[PDB]
RNA sequence: AUUAAUAAAUAAAUAUUUAUUUUUCUUUGUAAAUAUUAUGAACAAUUUAAUUAACUAAAAUGUUUGAAUAUUUAUUUUUAUAUU
């Protein structure tokens, strides 16, 4: 908010959505770095804001795959474009990334001594995606459903997402009620492997 | 099992070491310290009563000492006592003749053994400018 | 760490993990001595199979 | 199943180990816990120390059953503070009196009453009964600093 | 003559309980947060709960109690191992107590934050709220 | 040695504090990015 | 949230005989607009539990009443509370409390 | 030889480094690098003062004095000899300059 | 603790009322212990002797003055108001029942033999 | 190495610790 | 037990006395009145418990030749 | 370097044949062996004595019905510090004696309860002056120290906890 | 009475003690520096630290070496045994500087 | 530790002797003079991120059920204490 900080950014209204850190949801008026805005600007996946465009700005819509679905940029609609946002921020998150875990394996084995637990996931989704959830929401596989993950090298569970029906994300993902949290246990440091 | 779950102040307990030890007015709003302030402060061992002296039981410490040979203050208070060559003393500052090696990469190692380390020590026992302008002839 | 009579031959490999740590399916100790002197054979776990 | 089998097999360690990892990794549990404890807490001067304890359930599972070492400790707590109101504490700390303190002290209540260092001086003190039982401190020279 | 001390001003809570009356007895079970696993104490455990640290010849009677005295009653000198462990007893006091005064200093001034924990800790804890504000 | 000790204490700090860092694709640390706090899915009750 | 006045009034007045309003607000306004009655907290210590033995033992039995400027603040100390098992909260704004006659 | 120390107790026979809580060989270069680099950034954060002839090193005074001798001896303002040896110039002003 | 042919008091972990008086013989040195410290790498041997520094006692007279509370029930916590030295405090039964088949079966004297009372 | 002395130690023997008979006056 | 990578080492066997082992209980075991030790015998009845002021306990039991 | 040349030589005559015969020979042989025994000694001969003490302790609780560990647990459940040795030593010499410990353990009686902290007596909270006497909390303190004092063995000062305490007015003369 | 403490309200600090489990010198060097910054260096050492922010960081740094346990001051105060109207910040004015 | 060769703060390691009380909750081996210094790795992968111990004792470490048996689908049995 401070002038330098301002200078350094530029305000931009985002006539779609991306799920990047610097981007928002369709409508939203951010302050966004120089070259990210340029960058969204000249695709055109944002433009600059004016008063015609804050009381009521057009948009893409799939279906036609035009810039050409007009809404009115109220506070409802502002409320419930930041919630879809957000849920689909967290799936993105939860996709796009390779949860890292350190623990300890005596010897070189081919399994942890300590499984991991539903809180454990949950603690390091926080920790690298800076997301909260509610440790039920995870869910083990069948092979890892008694004894936790138990086991080295590549491992996924499912983190469901309540919510995907009334918000409306039946087709912009994969499948809107589970996401696949993909994870990767190694053997670190002393001072990174707890437990 | 060696993982006990325990209070850690059950770990270090402080009831027979209260704070009436170091402050034994504390109770009667007096607070007064009387604390030992390191083990380096111990005058050393004393008899409760006449009827009990310690016994002198010896110790290497003190058992294991020599006769006294007059030194240089001695023999400077008292010249009486400068009654020999052997009394004639050298400076203090005289250790004595050497002993042992200096040996490179260990320091001083005794003349006993433990030779097998060293090598720069016999290499040193068996015994930039070019790149520079002369000024002058002479230099 | 004992006699055959305590401690069985395949589990001297025990501190190992894998197949090692069950049981062998076929030992041919009792009968004869195999000229290559293979005492114990696991399960096949498909086209490759362990002896000892 | 298979996998399940193929992971049974695939033990590094063996059963009394694993529960010492596990009690390993409760008691970093444990020390998560207390961290996130807070660092102070509001306490009124009339009501217990005990209230508001965030041991309770613990306290519920085990002291109530059985003695805990504590026992002492936590009865203290229970008890009510002694010192009452602010009026109460400050009347103590008036009369409270320090003397070791680097500064003068006061003599206004009695002109004959002479303080034992100006009597005795300093550098000595009393010849305190040494013995096992009571111990005095030493070498009061290397006490001053 | 002999001598039994759990505690320094010789105080020691009612053993006995009155007549009839059922006895009360110590948490058997560790120490343990967690109801699982259901471990009953250790004897090193035991030691620690009744008094002594760990070991028998750490702290308590067996390491407070002089282990000699004189018929008609004059007790033992102060030896230098005891010199010291009494230094180490009031050692551990004054550490306890400079915390305290830290502690209280701190408050003092202020620097006592609000927030349960640290940034780490915060920022790798979900058990710790957010306190944005 | 002061200035020693506070370039130990700062790499011991440094290199013991982060002790992981969110994935590039999500956030690329080198170009400032930072992830904020998604606490959409989340829970009140002490889990 | 927001509530009549005469019935927090007479609820005040004729149901609790005591203190039950935590104040939530910054040290300047609460010179301000001060509340003699009322018990200033902050909000990070409700959150934390740094509150926890002040507040009153029986839960349920217990209504509290929070005043803050911020709607915000105010739904946060609420969440705190009943975080801590306070499920008996409302707010109050300073005017209200006028109005009412707390003053 | 390996310098053997007396023990006090198992701990220090488990023991392996002498002093465990010292950075290892890598680190201290590490450390000490920095901490060397961060002393000079510090001296270095006011500008190059110009110190006059006396304070120049011995292998400069001497120099400079020779070269300006003349001037010394025949007392007039403006007179400057451009010697070599003399300190470079910094590239940018400062207090002292 | 302490004892004799007839009665013994433990303490937990110490006692009171009781009097060990000894007489401190002599002050000496036990057997030495010869500790010689070499490896073969490096050549430095240590010759260690310990004379174990020991005191010579021997203990002239033991007394004991106990106070006792009063009767002490084993198999519950509690302690008894009476005592009774004609009736033993904690009755003992066989243990044969004839649901256990296979249990050892010992002879039957020592398997069911009572035992007397030994305060009369 | 540094110590800290945060579990007992023993103290070091020293002369300082000798057992000083106090002076008495003659018995004459 | 030990890794691929751990090098072997046979250990001496242990050729010490081990305690032998005792019936474990799953009750009277985590029951925090009732000791581990589970005793009565023919002449257990003869060991009379007193309690003493200092908290110790004395045992009146018969003597070498009564037993 | 040195070795316990003339040390050991005059022990030489405790081995056989070549050794006792040859100078060399006797003190390699009693230069390993005194190594030997000083690794033995500081390595396994604990171990090895603690383990024979143990076996006899167990033995003895297995006549009696017990075994070692939960005697163990017990012992230290009841509070009573009898080192192993000791058992081993009450098992072997006073089988009563033993067996009374035993019983102890297996009785349902009370341990002992755990050792109290220290207490501030109301005294101390007291004020003084209100507003040629002794503070209270220094009275009671004194009084339990004469209770001590009286209560260690059967001294001839007396039972009488008053007089004791006004005891330097027996000193005192009246002006 | 159902209702907030009524009365003046004093805050009150905590004291850690740290118990060190692990061998210390087993772990790499900046667990061994933060263990010696809680004073710790063996196995079996105990030590009484303020519950402070550097503290706090120290022991979730070391949080796998350490157990720890929490004494309030007024805890603490009742377990050392000294009137509560007395100050630790008195004490420690009293206690000597020099002690160890 | 490691830069041959024009105006660039500083090689390090080991050893010897020697030097500096700078404040912050705790903790912390920094510097100088001098002597010596070939005990020697090829690829791949990834990465601006991953042999020591004073004595005595104590002492906590450690062969069926996504099948099997059977007949022309039904059956079967799927915590502790303690020891370096």
């Amino acid at each position: 908010m401070a002038p330098e900080l301002q200078l350094e950014y530029m305000p931009v209204l985002f006539t779609r959505t991306i799920l990047g850190p610097q981007g928002g949801f369709a409508g939203e008026e951010r302050l966004v770095k120089l070259e990210v805005a340029r960058k969204y600007m000249e695709a055109g996946h944002a433009v600059t804001p004016t008063e015609e465009l804050r009381r009521g700005l057009w948009c893409y819509n799939p279906d036609t795959d035009k810039y050409d679905c007009f809404i009115e940029r109220n506070e409802e609609f502002l409320d419930f474009a930041a919630r879809k946002r957000q849920w689909l921020d967290v799936y993105w998150r939860v996709n796009t990334g390779y949860l890292l875990f350190g623990r300890q394996s005596w010897g070189q084995g081919f399994l942890i001594n300590c499984p991991l637990r539903k809180r454990d996931v949950a603690q390091k989704l926080w920790e690298q995606y800076k997301v909260r959830i509610d440790p039920r929401l995870i869910e083990f596989r069948e092979k890892d459903r008694r004894t936790g993950i138990q086991e080295l090298g590549h491992n996924w569970c499912w983190l469901y997402l309540p919510g995907a029906e009334e918000l409306g994300i039946n087709r912009e993902v994969y499948d809107n009620k589970r996401v696949k949290v993909r994870i990767h246990v190694r053997k670190m440091n002393s001072m990174f492997a707890l437990y | 099992r060696y993982r006990l779950f325990h209070p850690r102040r059950e770990a270090i307990p402080m009831h027979m070491c209260p704070a009436k030890t170091i402050f034994p007015l504390i109770n009667s709003n007096n607070l007064l310290v009387k604390t030992r302030n390191s083990w380096e402060d111990f005058t050393g061992r004393k008899e409760f009563d006449e009827d009990h002296p310690l016994p002198v039981v010896g110790s290497r410490l003190n058992g294991r000492t020599t006769q006294h040979k007059w030194n240089h203050w001695d023999q400077y208070l008292n010249p009486q006592i400068t009654q020999s060559i052997k009394d004639l003393t050298p400076t203090p500052e005289y250790v004595g003749m050497r002993c042992g090696h200096n040996m490179i990469k260990m320091g001083w190692m005794k003349i006993g053994g433990s030779w097998k380390y060293s090598r720069g020590y016999n290499d040193r026992r068996r015994v930039r400018f070019m790149l520079a302008p002369r000024v002058s002839a002479g230099g | 760490t004992g006699s055959p009579t305590h401690q069985r031959e395949y589990e001297r490999f025990h501190h190992l993990p894998g197949d090692v740590r069950t049981r062998p399916q076929f030992d041919f100790t009792f009968g004869e001595t195999r000229a290559d002197r293979v005492m114990f054979a696991w399960r096949k776990r498909g086209d490759l199979q362990l002896y000892q | 199943r298979y996998r399940t089998a193929w992971r049974e097999l695939l033990h590094p360690l063996p059963v009394r180990a694993r529960k010492m990892e596990w009690l390993k990794r409760d008691a970093v549990e444990e020390n998560e816990e207390i961290l996130r404890r807070p660092y102070y807490t509001i306490k009124s001067y009339a009501l217990p120390p005990a209230v508001g304890r965030q041991e309770s359930i613990h306290n519920s599972n085990n002291i109530r059953g059985g003695m805990h070492s504590s026992h002492s400790l936590d009865l203290i707590m229970r008890q009510p503070r002694r010192v009452k109101t602010p009026e109460q504490l400050r009347a103590l700390r008036d009369r409270l009196r320090f003397i070791g303190v680097t500064g003068p002290m006061p003599q206004a209540t009695s002109v004959s009453t002479k303080s034992y260092t100006d009597t005795y001086g300093s550098r000595l003190r009393p010849r305190y009964p040494e013995s096992w039982d009571t111990v005095p401190p030493h070498q009061p020279s290397r006490e001053l600093l | 003559y002999s001598e039994a001390r759990s505690n320094y001003d010789g105080t020691s809570l009612p053993a006995w309980p009155a007549p009839g009356k059922k006895p009360t007895y110590p948490a058997a079970l560790s120490e343990l947060r967690l109801p699982q696993p259901r471990m009953r104490k250790t004897r090193t455990e035991w030691m620690y709960y009744h008094g002594h640290g760990g070991c028998p010849g750490k702290y308590g009677p067996s390491r407070e109690i002089a282990d000699f005295e004189y018929a008609d009653g004059t007790p033992a000198s102060i030896s230098g191992r005891r010199f010291a462990f009494k230094h180490h007893q009031d050692h551990l006091l004054v550490q306890l107590i400079r915390a305290a005064a830290t502690v209280e200093r701190y408050d003092a001034s202020g620097l006592l934050p609000r927030i349960p924990g640290t940034a780490e800790q915060r920022n790798w804890d979900p058990a710790i709220p957010l306190f944005l504000d | 040695a002061a200035a020693a000790a506070a370039a130990a204490a700062a790499a011991a700090a440094a290199a013991a504090a982060a002790a992981a860092a969110a994935a590039a694709a999500a956030a690329a640390a080198a170009a400032a990015a930072a992830a904020a706090a998604a606490a959409a899915a989340a829970a009140a009750a002490a889990a | 949230h927001m509530v009549h006045d005469s019935h927090k009034l007479r609820e005040k007045l004729s149901s609790r005989k005591g203190i039950f309003v935590i104040d939530v607000r910054d040290p300047g306004e609460r010179k301000l607009n001060p509340v003699p009655r009322s018990v200033a907290l902050h909000h990070h210590d409700l959150l934390s539990g740094a509150s926890c033995p002040i507040l009153p033992q029986q839960k349920s039995a217990a209504e509290l009443f929070v005043l803050a400027s911020n709607e915000s603040r105010g739904l946060n100390s609420a969440a705190a509370l009943r975080r801590w098992g306070y499920d008996s909260v409302v707010q109050v704004d300073y005017n209200t409390l006028v109005e009412a006659g707390y003053v | 030889l390996v310098k053997r120390h007396k023990i006090t107790n198992n701990q220090m026979l488990l023991m392996r480094r002498r002093e465990p809580y010292k950075p290892t060989m890598k680190d201290r270069q590490e450390i000490a690098d920095r901490a060397k680099l961060e002393e000079f950034e510090r001296k270095n954060a006011d500008g190059l003062m110009f110190v006059p002839e006396k304070a120049l090193p011995p292998w400069q005074k001497s120099l400079a004095h020779n070269a300006k001798a003349l001037g010394s001896r025949i007392n007039f303002r403006g007179f400057r000899v451009r010697v070599a040896d003399g300190q470079d110039e910094p590239g940018f002003p400062t207090p002292f300059r | 603790m302490v004892g004799g042919p007839r009665f013994t008091a433990i303490g937990r972990p110490l006692l009171e009322g009781v009097r060990v008086t000894a007489q401190v013989e002599e002050q000496k040195r036990m057997r030495n212990v010869v500790s010689l410290f070499a490896t073969p790498g490096r050549r430095h041997v240590r010759w260690v002797d310990a004379p174990h520094a020991a005191t010579i006692i021997r203990i002239c007279e033991i007394f004991y003055s106990p106070n006792v509370v009063g009767e002490l029930d084993k198999y519950k916590g509690e302690l008894l108001e009476t005592f009774t030295p004609g009736q033993h405090t904690n009755p003992v039964y066989p243990v044969d029942d004839g649901y256990d088949v296979f249990r050892k079966k010992d002879k039957e004297a020592m398997e069911n033999a009572t035992t007397f009372l030994d305060l009369l | 190495v540094t110590r800290l002395y945060t579990s007992y130690y023993t103290g070091v023997l020293y002369p300082n610790q000798l057992v000083q008979p106090k002076q008495r006056l003659p018995a004459d | 037990f030990g890794g691929f990578g751990m090098s072997v080492y046979t250990p001496k066997k242990d050729r010490r006395f081990r305690v032998q082992p005792l019936p474990s209980l799953h009750a009277n075991s985590l029951a925090d009145d009732t000791p581990l030790v589970t005793t009565t015998r023919t002449l257990s009845p003869n060991f009379r418990a007193f309690a003493l002021q200092d908290g110790g306990v004395f045992f009146t039991h018969p003597s070498h030749e009564q037993v | 370097h040195y070795r316990a040349k003339l040390e050991l030589d005059r022990i030489r005559s405790m081995l056989r044949g070549r050794a006792r015969l040859e100078r060399k020979v006797g003190l390699k042989r009693l230069f390993f062996l005194m190594r030997t025994q000083t690794r033995y000694r500081v390595e396994q001969q604990a171990h090895w004595e603690r383990a024979i003490v143990r076996k006899n302790v167990d033995s003895a609780a297995r006549e009696h019905g017990t075994g070692w560990q939960h005697l163990r647990n017990e012992l230290g459940r009841q509070n009573v510090m009898l080192l192993p040795r000791s058992q081993q030593l009450l098992a072997q010499y006073e089988p009563l004696a033993f067996r009374a410990v035993v019983e102890l353990c297996a009785s349902r009686i009370p341990p002992p309860p755990p050792p109290v902290v220290a207490s501030v007596p109301e005294e101390s909270y007291t004020l003084w002056p209100p507003a040629s006497l002794s503070h209270p909390a220094a009275r009671v303190e004194l009084r339990c120290g004469v209770e001590r004092v009286l209560r260690r063995g059967p001294s001839g000062l007396g039972n009488n906890v008053n007089e004791l305490i006004d005891a330097w007015k027996e000193f005192d003369v009246s002006p | 009475a159902a209702a907030i403490a009524p009365g003046p309200y004093r805050r009150v600090g905590n004291i850690f003690i740290v118990h060190c489990d692990d061998h210390p010198f087993k772990h790499s060097w900046e667990v061994n520096r933060m263990l010696r910054e809680l004073r710790l260096e063996f196995k079996g050492q105990t030590t009484i630290v303020p519950d402070i922010p550097q503290v706090r960081k120290r022991i979730w740094r070391v949080r796998h070496i350490v157990k720890v346990d929490v004494l309030d001051l007024d805890e603490a105060k009742a377990l050392i045994g000294v009137p509560e109207h007395i100050s630790f910040t008195d004490l420690a004015s009293q206690l000597p500087p020099s002690f160890g």
